[PDB]
């Protein structure tokens, strides 16, 4: 239980203590990151690379601990046992940025400045987000909303390049204040089209012959909207699912659900061996194989009905069954007057 | 292929093509099961993939060509075990799956959950890894 | 057979080697345009337009061998046979894209350096989107939200031409600080407004006097949202049309439908000619026509409901039909129960 | 325009003004096709243009004055027979559309079922392209 | 009838004529601000002036005679009727900027360069918005967000101030390369915030020491999105409203609800006149006029549900009459079957 | 009842007179800091501080009034009574702003030129918003969507400090026009990063080597949406609360829950004496105990639904409890009538 | 004030306090009027102020004081003349104004309906301005 | 601990692990109450954690172990009391709380109003401070 203890402790927190020690790594992560923008100035190179030099080195000795801790933690879940566990719990992504961070800051520390250091810590501010939770809502969102945030990403991108070829044949020959040719080539109004489509504008790059201001006039203020909508699309996109999670059916309403798909399942699976105890309740066994699996079928169908929140699908079954099960007693009833009479 | 026929000749028990709900209540009743006409619905809405109310011939091909050991009724029976198991891991106490396998849902046979807590925990241990009796399934 | 596989191939794939054979020509089409972003500067012009020339010529080999084979199997589809058919195949607009393509490709190579080539591989680039499924998607959601883009696209335009003019106004007559008139004329401030609004803020003209930076500050933080608002109204439709494509109507529940409203559209138009099988179920003929004519109305009203998402209409008129037949058969048995005593 | 006061005069049975859904009812079983009470009230809303459940006769002028082979109904009898093709295609199989025919829907009779083939196929192929046939309606 | 024709061509168009001559005055009036922005400019002054005048003297008179049209058909509606009806339609926004923008365009003819045309022809370009159209739509939507549209421009404003006072104390005195003082007094951080927390960023004002640069980075990703709410609100507000829109109910379902209503206040009205003949159907008096004002009320109940669109509300009234009918019917049936046996 | 009137006319205002009150001291407060803005600039400082002294020390004693009469009223409430009831209203955060803001305008009048005036009218500014209002509403719909406002400002920000380390490592040492380098450091690659992920681009720094340009071209098109996805967010999130509350049960439909509520609680509270009059209605009473909990808890079930909002699973229980009585009703029928015969 | 305690005292029947809907309904087919339950139902809910299924004091007191003429009525009750204007105007022709009212909803009887017509087409023309007769109620 | 199992074994009435619906009605009918259906099917709802529509023992103590005196049911309780107070204030007057619990929802005695008075209204003001009462509870 001990072992238990350690990985709820480490991964996936539960509590305050939890709480407040992943909170106290990612804010030692965070100093040492804020010193090395600080030790990136030169005016004070003086000390900061050797102050970072030991909080480095404290700070891997501590991440190697935890890492080692945590694999040896990892046996308490069913997955990870054994010597092929700990391997197939080392491939998860967290776990190999982990090992990387650990192994590339051993081999900066023994190969006295250090440069990738900063890309090292830089990766290791990756290592609060346990379990890939944060990443795991934007990866589901962007899968459901995946058939239009391409639509908004091609046509974007179709009406960035035809804008941008427009502007460049405006204002290919036309010197600018300093003297120097802004849209020289078409690179120039590449960059100066990713500049504008996205309500950067650093002034850098303007069009200066009124044709090219005119066509940028035209196109920024439709062809904006076209790379802006991907925000739009996934905030309305969280809301909804936030909105969708505080319509979920309670816990305890699925529970008769899934005893019924493992009983489905496991009676399939013991009508395969005639030897079997399911024969309690020789052409009948081609009969009740079919009936069992209809039974699963059926299993399976409400039990995803159960997971999923409610919805009008939900009561216009639900009602349909009712009346089938009235209608029933109706007739019976109806049936049982006209035999007495 | 023709095992099918066979199969489905019985259930229809009055040979035109079509397994009526009727039907199907008439053979459970044979078998002895003694069923709801709302889960005969259920079944036949399950089956049915044309929604006439009835089951047809190349209906109940397509029920009977596919067959679990797939990913998506492995991971469906997986999370459905994960539901009942406390504690976040893959272990599931003997006590409790015996327990629940006899009273909720269709409550099974003692003989029927005997075999399955010794087919599914193969092992001495007091709690039975779903995990590898998923897979064995 | 063999035409139709080729058609399903070469247009709405369905598989991975369809889909691999398209992300390979719409990556060679990118790494072509990318040889000319790279030719378009002077430094590598040495040997970029020969390496292009080469690619351009076999790429145009390439698509017209594409094209006469899709206008081979187009043959297929029921709308597209014989010879008017491949005609009426070559107006969709994508089949006329790539033929101007193709055109203009050819009377280039005949016509050695090209400068409109490159604005041929733009267009070319467009090849990807077969069928119009990402255009077809923007135009139906623009076209539910007709009412909404305009007012955000008409209230904005407004606004900004107020906005500009009273900024020209405030700042007609100000020296800025290199001698150079920023808002000299109407023109001047008017692209200074369409820079504004959009949020892309380019800094080559600011107002000086004080109170064109109130006017300027006063107005941005109100009508900058009036040019914003098409992105967020076309996202939270593309969301909720997601949402509503999440809540659809199983396939097998609309068949029973079209097979109702198919059978009574074939006996309204057989009740037409007397002498027809269908008069087997004098003045009965303008009374088995209405009959006819009502139940193919009743007929398309469920269809286009069987087609419709799952929503509260359809809850409620369930429940009307089911309350009715329940009342039907407690009224029945209510009445033989009274006739019997 | 005459005739249809003919048509409504024999719907009505009592002169009043409205087909209520009993005339309705007994117009139909005098024609001998036994309908049920849903599909009643189901035809009255659908030609009901006020709301009131019974049919006045410029709802019913109303009813008969739009028709058929206009574009919202001839793409969405179309679309009907795109539902049974499979493949894609514009092509259905002869034996699909006579065996859909007879089982879905309101099952037709096997003399209107060839007559709808013959007018459909003309042509001696054993698939009928339905976008000519629903043309030719 | 032809005065109603009139008035339907001109105002709430309905076919293609009204919109071809909609659009065409529109373009004129376009054409007319076009040919403005150029003269504005003094090198097409030469001829633009006098093209203009003659442009605006016949469009002035095009005008008028609309107007007056308008006017003399205005008496169509029965709100609009006799004289005071006449004034009565001239007091509609629409209506007064009309009246306005020929009066003023009168006055200046008669008082031959014409400053103040451009502001009226400014003012004319808001003429093709008939009957308020496009302004009802946004006021109805921000009439019902008015508790959100305040919060986001109360905290973002509130945090502006903030921020650019933090600001102005950072970077009160620091020279920038120019050897301006960037942040002189408040004024200027006031509308460097303006500036920055609209995502304009002019470039004109930038923080120069590393204070003000780590409180605009602190602050820019966090208020920022305070003023950027509006435009996500209204958004979603109006794609919200169309897809309410998208579920609305049927015309032919509200009828027998105003007819109910109408009678019920008709019989309400006439119930306070002892001799009428609405005493078809002496204490009795302060009773039936009870059960009136009951009939009343539960009429514009139904009305406006009928008015409203499909929800979750009517779907369970309506389950609610429904059952109290059939559980009436049952207890009937039931007590008829005790006294029968 | 006058201590509760003038409670209601100064905190959470009801009618037009208090909201003119708040409304007028709203505006005095911003013309007192408009006042102080102008006074900020050198060429008004001539009688600006003079006047500001004044009006401040008026409006300071104003103030001091106001909050002593407030202090007064607010015994009216009975959580605030006594002399601990005012210590406890004056915890609310409102009046500790209150509180400071005249406390320390008095030591600033005390202790003629003021400097911190200018904060301390800043923080003024917050007194309109009273009770909290346009905080709490904010403060809940980001407590709702807490799980994806971090999920965005955690993607967003770790891309952001991927971008600009890459964009530094790119352009660590470019020369730029004026000779000055761009990326000297760290802290300004990363300043540049806060400036272009929010879309607001000074144009004081801008990449300089081709490799930087196509760096910050590749991460701009989708990494600044992970910035500006909080404000879609919680626009949609507004707009959805707004949707619900506009389907809110009516204020009648709460007053039986609530009594069945209170009237439970006050049983189960009774029983645990067993000298009560609630034992009107020995080992009974661990019996009678159990059913005053579950009763409670029932109560306290329909309370919390009875405030929520209409919804499907209000309808999908409603429909189960009436099917369940109808089911009741028809047994006990054919019971009955099998009884009889 | 003190009418309405005569009111309410005839209404009860019984002297308890709360006005039943088995009350209501007998006071009603005292009149002569036959109701049915669900619209006794649905006026006591939209009499009734705390949900109780009955009619208290107060709650007659509300009903009794709130009352026409007031904007939120004659906006409603022109909405709803409205809905039967067609051509957008707001002019209603006498014999469409005449044929609903005696069809649709509760069917008037025809000497109420023409004093409706007398009382609101008092000028001589074929159509009754609408606006002037609400503002007349 | 103990105490529960007794008070278990006398709701079950037939020792077998689970207080069907039918037993509780029988136990309330033995206390004299006279329930309805639908309320022992909401009670045992608001019980049951496994959705099975029976109490079982573990589930039973469940119920059993959280109680009254909390944040998340004080808060519910103030809350339900200034669903009836009006004014704003925190002060409900005698005989708007006297006549709310003899009527609205389940009609308390007047034995039990009165002593919820004294207990409540300790003091001699004509209001009772219901956050006090609360605080008591
Ligand atoms: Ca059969
Ligand atoms: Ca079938
Ligand atoms: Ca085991
Ligand atoms: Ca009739
Ligand atoms: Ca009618
Ligand atoms: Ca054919
Ligand atoms: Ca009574
Ligand atoms: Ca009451
Ligand atoms: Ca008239
Ligand atoms: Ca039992
Ligand atoms: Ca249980
Ligand atoms: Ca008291």
């Amino acid at each position: 239980n001990i072992q238990g203890r350690v990985y709820n402790f480490l991964e996936r927190p539960t509590g305050w203590k939890c709480f407040v020690y992943h909170f106290t790594v990612f804010l030692i992560v965070l100093i040492c990151l804020i010193f090395s923008v600080l030790s990136t100035i030169q005016q004070y190179n003086n000390l900061a690379t050797e102050t970072l030099f030991w909080m480095e080195i404290v700070l891997v000795v501590f991440f190697g601990a935890e890492y080692v801790v945590r694999l040896w933690s990892a046996g308490c879940r069913s997955k990870y046992v054994g010597v092929w566990g700990r391997l197939r719990f080392a491939r998860k992504p967290i776990s190999v940025i982990d090992l990387i961070v650990v192994v590339a800051s051993v081999i900066v520390l023994c190969v006295s400045a250090i440069r990738g250091i900063r890309f090292l810590q830089i990766l290791r501010m990756l290592h609060v987000d346990r379990q890939g939770g944060t990443w795991r809502l934007l990866g589901s969102v962007v899968f459901i909303h995946r058939q239009e945030l391409i639509t908004t990403l091609y046509i974007g991108f179709l009406g960035l390049i035809f804008s941008s070829y427009f502007v460049y044949l405006a204002e290919k020959d036309a010197i600018d204040s300093s003297g120097e040719y802004q849209f020289g080539s078409y690179a120039d109004a590449l960059w100066w089209g990713v500049v504008t489509v996205t309500t950067i504008g650093y002034g850098d790059k303007v069009p200066q012959t009124w044709i090219g201001k005119t066509i940028a006039s035209c196109f920024s203020v439709f062809a904006i909207s076209f790379f802006a909508l991907p925000a739009g699309i996934l905030g309305s996109g969280f809301a909804l699912k936030v909105q969708q999670k505080q319509r979920q059916k309670h816990f305890n309403r699925q529970i008769p659900a899934a005893a019924s798909l493992i009983q489905t399942a496991w009676r399939c699976y013991a009508a395969e061996n005639p030897d079997s105890a399911t024969w309690k309740i020789e052409h009948h066994r081609a009969a009740i194989k079919v009936i069992r699996r209809m039974q699963y079928f059926v299993a399976k169908k409400k039990f995803q009905q159960a997971r999923k929140p409610y919805d009008v699908r939900d009561v216009i079954e639900q009602y349909s069954q009712g009346h089938l099960n009235l209608m029933v007693r109706i007739k019976e009833l109806q049936r049982r007057l006209d035999q007495s009479l | 292929i023709a095992e099918f026929k066979e199969a489905f000749s019985l259930f229809d028990k009055d040979g035109d093509g079509t397994i009526t709900t009727k039907e199907l209540g008439t053979v459970m009743r044979s078998l002895g099961q003694n069923p709801t006409e709302a889960e005969l619905q259920d079944m036949i809405n399950e089956v049915d993939a044309d929604g006439n109310g009835t089951i047809d011939f190349p209906e109940f091909l397509t029920m009977m060509a596919r067959k679990m050991k797939d990913t998506d009724s492995e991971e469906e029976i997986r999370e459905a075990f994960r539901v009942f198991d406390k504690d976040g891991n893959g272990y599931i106490s003997a006590a409790e799956l015996r327990h629940v396998m006899t009273n909720l849902g269709e409550k099974l046979t003692d003989e029927e959950v005997d075999e399955m807590i010794r087919e599914a925990d193969i092992d001495g241990d007091g709690q039975v890894n779903y995990e590898e009796f998923v897979q064995m399934m």
